[PDB]
């Protein structure tokens, strides 16, 4: 996988590494799941999410 | 905003209103509890640097509903490369005197990594622009926050499709050429926000261009991706006395 393509399969941020390697990362206020791609909030008001809408679908 | 709709209250929770002596100046975008991104040009004519206020959680300017949070602007940081009264490098980073409190109505927009923004976000067609700007060219400003979905153009395409400041690498075009839909005076500094896989990110800043909603022309936006590193470095820095700070760019 490569970051330039399909965002490396990452939900958020992606880094290429030496070899056939990639690491996904998450913004502050998120943590990376064991799938190595997905980001889940770790705080009440993470950036870039709309509370009234997140609740609306909760 | 011309040809948009009312942003339902709380659906644009990163939107900032900038005031000078209680008067509407510009928009902005909250990116952290103490940091706001706006447009440089908003500050070209500031006399009393001490009378700048940022309001978070604003919606309807006609009323007070208790979700608003006002802060003094402690620092206005502008790139060295910005020249007043022009278009290039039209970005400002504002430090609030005290953090805002995050609430259902006050939430930062994510400042993306450069790579991500360039490789991925830059290719998302549509993004939202918002503000309390003019509802029409030569018209009155909005009392309720407005929002508009606009498509982004590759600059080559913009130029071709357009018919006077250059469109530089530090800008991008978005909107419509049919004179129906645009950002406008009073919206400058506000967000151009891009959705990707369930999260919204800051990709542009409402700058300034050919009147507003002018046939044959697109809206021009500051290309935030060019500034990520510059922003990040400044956010890690200690405040300096005196409100205005010109910081080297790059
Ligand atoms: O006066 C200067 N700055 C003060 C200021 C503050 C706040 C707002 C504005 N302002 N005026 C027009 C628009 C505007 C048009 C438009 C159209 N489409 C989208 C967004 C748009 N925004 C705007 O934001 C100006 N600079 C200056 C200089 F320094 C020298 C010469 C001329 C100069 F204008
Ligand atoms: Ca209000
Ligand atoms: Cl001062």
């Amino acid at each position: 996988l490569i970051c330039v393509n399909e965002n490396g399969g990452c939900e958020q941020y992606c880094s290429d590494h030496t070899g056939t390697k990639r690491s996904c990362r998450c913004h502050e206020g998120y943590s990376l799941l064991a799938d190595g791609v997905s980001c889940t909030p770790t705080v009440e008001y993470p950036c870039g999410k709309i509370p009234i809408l997140e609740k609306r679908n909760a | 905003i011309v040809g948009g709709k009312v942003c339902p209250k709380g659906e644009c929770p990163w939107q900032v209103l900038l005031l000078v002596n209680g008067a509407q100046l510009c928009g902005g975008t909250l990116i952290n509890t103490i940091w706001v991104v706006s447009a440089a040009h908003c500050f070209d004519k500031i006399k009393n640097w001490r009378n700048l206020i940022a309001v978070l959680g604003e919606h309807d300017l006609s009323e007070h509903d208790g979700d608003e949070q006002s802060r003094r602007v402690a620092q206005v940081i502008i790139p060295s490369t910005y020249v007043p009264g022009t278009t290039n490098h039209d970005i400002a980073l504002l430090r609030l005197h005290q953090p805002v409190v995050l609430t259902d109505h006050v939430v930062p927009l994510c400042l993306p990594e450069r790579t991500f923004s360039e490789r991925t976000l830059a290719f998302v067609r549509f993004s939202l622009v918002s503000g309390w700007g003019q509802l029409l060219d030569r018209g009155a400003t909005a009392l309720e926050l407005m929002v508009l979905n606009v498509p982004r153009l590759m600059t080559q395409d913009c130029l071709q499709q357009s018919r006077s400041p250059n469109i530089t690498e530090y800008m991008f075009c978005a909107g419509y050429s049919d004179g129906s839909k645009d950002s406008c005076k009073g919206d400058s500094g506000g967000p151009h926000a891009t959705h990707y896989r369930g999260t919204w990110y800051l990709t542009g800043i409402v700058s300034w261009g050919q009147g507003c909603a002018t046939v044959g022309h697109f809206g021009v936006y500051t290309r935030v991706s060019q500034y990520i590193e510059w922003l990040q470095k400044l956010m890690r820095s200690e405040p300096r006395p005196g409100v205005l700070l010109r910081a080297p760019f790059p």
